């Protein structure tokens, strides 16, 4: 009697717990997800900018190029 | 004599996903609360 | 004594699984808060930053035109 | 003549926050760890 | 015999569930590092946007008073 | 005359890096899915 209490509290414990990793196991893949595409975004963004700084410069350097001839 | 626009490269589609884990959290918080109702009294 | 062995250990084990729970519940949840945070300052980084380089294009756009009218 | 000065939005304001669970980690080893005492020897 | 069986079952699911809170405890710790990592990636990204973006608003402020002074 | 270059600050090292915690993730389902061999048949 005490054994058939002992088990099937293990075995409701053993459930309870089976369910928190599973749970556990999914936030963490969705946080790796969430992160992995912010990374993705930030490598993109600080490619586009430095690319958009590029032509800013150039774009700069002819427009002194062209004050330097003017004056 | 002219003058060529200059067209910056658009960035715009850059977008930071978020992450919702809120249902996980709750669940984690319940299975801690539950597992009271395990505990063996002999 | 026995059966009163094993009750001691799985009443122990389970309220320091329920520690542990508590603490991967809170760790999930910072972590969940600092993501979308950062989430949010990458869009409104990107915000502004569309908002600069549409003023910056604007006023090179009228700076080529005024050497245009000059040159 | 003159000219307008041109002023850029500012975006020092855009901070990103940091994240401290090492408390939790921390308790998480600790736990695994001390689960080791909670083994039953008959 | 059943004793025997039930303290067995129950060092083998704590043994499990440390290795499970191990993973959990590995994964947050890697999980803040990368999440530190790129915010700290943000910020410094940040300050040198701001940086930049000081720069060509003063190379574009001496360049409008050059065309102010040419016209 | 002349006129000075203008050299913005280089920004292409920033750099984002990326979490791996696919072991963790995999040892913890495969742990979820394990402990029913834990189980008690009396």
């Amino acid at each position: 009697e005490n054994q058939k209490l002992i088990a099937n509290q293990f075995n409701s414990a053993i459930g309870k717990i089976q369910d928190s990793l599973s749970s556990t196991a999914s936030a963490l893949g969705k946080l790796q997800d969430v992160v992995n595409q912010n990374a993705q975004a930030l490598n993109t963004l600080v490619k586009q900018l430095s690319s958009n700084f590029g032509a800013i410069s150039s774009v700069l350097n002819d427009i002194l190029s062209r004050l330097d001839k003017v004056e | 004599h002219t003058s060529p626009d200059v067209d910056l490269g658009d960035i715009s589609g850059i977008n930071a996903s978020f992450v919702n884990i809120q249902k996980e959290i709750d669940r984690l918080n319940e299975v801690a609360k539950n597992l009271n109702e395990s505990l063996i009294d002999l």
